[PDB]
């Protein structure tokens, strides 16, 4: 009838041990089937594990989770996770005595950050290829505890933060774009709202 | 030294479009589904208060065994099923006591295709208070057999019988019962 | 408990 | 009327040996009384009975799924659907009903359950293995049984075995 | 594999849709789930070999069909505001509990109260810096596509005439240029990052393509601005010596 999970986006650092929490209420369905389904990103769902039996534990790519039935639960773990890891996992149940009907729960955003080995923290201006006259700030080469936080302004604009990956470099850098219309607004103060390292480089221009 | 054999039995008869749902255990029916109301039937009513199903599914898999017959029967090159008449046996439930209740057994066995008329009469004549049938119970040879009851005070100058027709049959078959 | 019936499957055409 | 008939039978069957210690599933498909495709779990796979079941036995067997379903039922199916109706199939115990008397030219046993019933006849005191008529088991349809077992020939004692009672039931003449 | 049509479709309030999907799994039982804005998955329909099964009181607006085992086709007759979702297919063996769902990609549906709310991107590539150039041996390309609604787009960056991954950040989500307006129009960013000898080569060209999903030549357009048809909008920079 109803599946709780962990709510909202979840962020962890590679490596580290997970648990994204799962339970579910017996009410109507005396015995239900368990699954946990993952979208990585620009991909559609799909099965990560399913547990159809009371007690067993599934297990697949890491992951393993418990068909608890005294706890009620099926909570998701993994000791060691991985960047590839970074999905939207779903918890779901079907009553075992009728038609397959998937009950989803809300689902959890997993976010795997990786570590940066040598952070070279800056902020740069970029100029438009086609009007000079426009530009955009760039924060990037930042360590991976930063925090980017979204503009409180309306006629400023900041996005989330951007891992890239060079892979013919091997190498990982962080980064987020500001950009605006105001005539006071400059890279300088575009991440003010933000605690950003206190070595980032502000190249004078 | 528990051995058992549980057996969901389904089937679909074309043209008539009857179908049918059981569960079979031992020889027993456990439940069937009324397919008109949808229901599921125990065939004792403290099974219904132990154990649950869902009929919804049994629906659905009528209508699959609907699909799969026209499909058969197209394989077959339009095959029609041999009629099978039925062995019919009448007995009574316990020994037969003068003025004690007591039901005949009507018991219809080894018959194909599962279609029937079966009617009790009294004296010669139709009787049809307080009596009851099963659905077709399923063989192990694909057959099929049938129970119907008709209760009765026990009186000598009472005489009944069950007449039972089926395609099978060149002319509708009678069993007899009376008293000694 | 609740008895779980078996699916019928579709034949192929 | 006088249009033909055709008729489909699906059976699902479970074959518990000593409990659900040892289970063997069978998907059996049917057209009139002739089993065309049937899939059995000691074999893992389904296969056609006759040539009328080759193209269900080779499509069912490609499906995505199909033989990991299938080769599961003895445990999500069969075993399961066991505990669902132990307590009053498996467990069902009803004690039989003796009445011994006389005919003109008898052991009456009715209304018990389970099948499984032992009688015999005792003229007196020694079993009597001679002129022992017995009618057989008989299945009332009502999840209850009855027979006749009879003898021609002093005190006389029928006896009944039944798995209801711990002990023999015994009936006097 | 299962196959679901269209992939995005805007369409004003009123109007008529029709889904359309496919899976080549053999399997007997399809269904078609809702995923609103909110994320949530609810299922709709299921349908076992042709016949409905399951109808999750679904408004009579939808009428689902299916006239073959591995079809099963939505529409949806006069579509209303909370129809706006993305409709999810899926197939399973039958309609057993136990069976894994395998699910499609996904339709995107934008149901619109007035389609003069639909704008194309448009897209601006901004240049490396000189600073980052000399400080990191790197040059990053920002590629900003805004004024875009709804939110169906699909940005690509192209080097020398061939789609790269590598080296590429696109945004998750878009920003709502005005986030008090629900029919706010939407910004994206992303960047692509190569080395400061590759960008320094004049010879080399970048292009950051944007491609976005609106109306079609179908839809009647009475506005004096261009018809905001599905097409891809690109902005581009060769490099730089100097
Ligand atoms: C099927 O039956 C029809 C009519 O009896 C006959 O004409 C036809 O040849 C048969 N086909 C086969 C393959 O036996
Ligand atoms: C049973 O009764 C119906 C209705 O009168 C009749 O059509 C049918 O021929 C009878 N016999 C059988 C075997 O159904
Ligand atoms: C029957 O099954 C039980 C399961 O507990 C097992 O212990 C036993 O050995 C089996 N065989 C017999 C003869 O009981
Ligand atoms: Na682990």
């Amino acid at each position: 009838d109803s599946v709780t999970q962990t709510e909202g986006q979840v962020t962890v650092s590679e490596s580290k041990s997970l648990i994204i929490n799962c339970t579910y209420s017996a009410t109507s369905i005396a015995y239900p089937n368990l699954f946990w389904y993952v979208r990585y990103p620009g991909e559609g769902l799909q099965l990560l594990l399913k547990v159809i039996t009371a007690g067993q534990k599934g297990s697949s790519r890491g992951f393993e989770a418990t068909y608890n039935k005294e706890t009620t639960s099926f909570h998701l773990q993994k000791a060691s996770v991985q960047e590839s890891d970074s999905a939207v996992y779903y918890c779901a149940l079907s009553d075992s005595s009728s038609f397959s009907k998937l009950v989803f729960g809300q689902g959890t955003s997993l976010s795997v950050v990786p570590n940066i080995q040598n952070p070279d923290p800056a902020v740069y201006q970029l100029r438009d290829s086609k009007s000079s006259d426009k530009s955009v700030c760039l924060f990037t080469d930042f360590d991976s505890q930063t925090n980017v936080s979204q503009s409180k302004d309306s006629d400023v604009y900041i996005t989330d933060k951007c891992v890239l990956d060079m892979r013919s470099m091997d190498f990982k850098s962080n980064s987020a774009v500001a950009w605006s219309n105001k005539s006071d607004f400059a890279c300088a103060n575009a991440f003010n709202n933000s605690i950003i390292p206190e070595d980032t480089f502000f190249p004078s221009p | 030294k528990e051995e058992h054999v549980i057996i969901q039995a389904e089937f679909y008869l074309n043209p008539d479009q009857s179908g049918e749902f059981m569960f079979d255990f031992d020889g027993d029916e456990i439940f069937h589904v009324d397919m008109a109301k949808k229901e599921t039937v125990w065939r004792l009513e403290e099974f219904g208060r132990f154990a649950s199903f869902e009929a919804q599914g049994a629906l659905a898999n009528i209508a699959v065994d609907k699909a799969n017959l026209e499909i058969m029967t197209k394989r077959s090159n339009y095959t029609p099923i041999t009629n099978v008449p039925p062995e019919v046996t009448v007995l009574t439930n316990s020994p037969v006591e003068l003025r004690e209740p007591n039901v005949l057994i009507c018991f219809i066995d080894k018959f194909t295709p599962p279609v029937v008329n079966v009617t009790w009469l009294r004296n010669g004549k139709p009787v049809t208070t307080g009596v009851s049938e099963t659905v077709f119970l399923p063989r192990e040879d694909h057959l099929f057999r049938k129970f119907h009851y008709l209760p009765f005070l026990p009186s000598t100058e009472d005489v009944y019988d069950c007449r039972v027709e089926h395609w099978g049959l060149d002319e509708p078959l009678l069993k007899h019962w009376e008293f000694d | 408990g609740g008895y779980r019936a078996r699916p019928a499957k579709a034949a192929a055409t | 009327d006088t249009r033909p008939r055709f008729l489909e039978q699906v059976k699902h069957e479970c074959h518990f040996f000593n409990g659900t210690e040892r289970v063997r599933f069978l998907d059996r498909y049917f057209y009139h009384q002739e089993e065309y495709v049937r899939f059995d779990s000691d074999v893992g796979e389904y296969r056609a009975v006759t040539e009328l079941g080759r193209p269900d036995a080779e499509y069912w067997n490609s499906q995505k799924d199909l033989l990991e379903q299938k080769r599961a039922a003895v445990d999500t199916y069969c075993r399961h659907n066991y505990g669902v109706g132990e307590s009053f199939t498996v467990q069902r115990r009803v004690y039989p009903e003796v009445t011994v008397y006389p005919a003109k030219t008898v052991c009456s046993v009715n209304g018990f359950y389970p099948g499984s019933i032992e009688v015999r006849w005792f003229r007196n005191g020694q079993e009597e293995k001679t002129g022992v008529v017995s009618t057989g088991l008989i299945q009332n349809g009502d999840w209850t049984f009855q027979t006749l077992v009879m003898l021609e020939t002093e005190v006389y004692t029928c006896q009944v075995e039944h798995p209801s009672l711990t002990s023999p039931l015994t009936v006097e003449w | 594999a299962v196959f679901q049509t269209p992939n995005y479709h805007v369409t004003q309030v009123g109007n008529e849709v029709s889904f359309n999907c496919k899976q080549t799994l053999g399997h007997d039982t399809m269904y078609w789930y809702k995923q609103d804005s909110k994320k949530l998955l609810k299922i709709m329909f299921s349908y076992n070999n042709k016949q409905l099964i399951v109808n999750e009181t679904v408004p009579r607006r939808f009428s689902p069909q299916s006239s073959d085992k591995a079809h099963l086709n939505l529409r949806i007759k006069s579509v209303e505001p909370e129809d706006s979702a993305v409709y999810l297919c899926a197939s399973s063996l039958d309609w057993a509990s136990q069976n894994t769902l395998y699910f499609g990609a996904g339709t995107r549906l934008s149901v619109l109260e007035d389609l003069n709310k639909v704008f194309p991107p448009e897209v601006a590539v901004f240049e490396p810096s000189e600073a980052e150039i000399s400080h990191t041996q790197k040059a990053t390309l920002v590629c900003l596509a805004t004024g875009f609604f709804p939110d169906h787009v699909e940005l690509s960056w192209w080097v020398n005439g061939k789609e790269v991954h590598s080296g590429v950040c696109t945004d998750p989500q878009p920003l709502k240029e005005q986030p008090a307006l629900n029919d706010s129009r939407y910004a994206l960013s992303s960047r692509l990052r190569v080395s400061a000898t590759f960008w320094q080569n004049p010879r080399n060209h970048f292009r950051c393509q944007v491609q976005f999903y609106g109306l079609s030549e179908n839809d009647e357009w009475t506005q004096d601005r261009a018809k905001p048809v599905t097409q891809i909008v690109s902005a581009e920079a060769w490099g730089r010596a100097d």
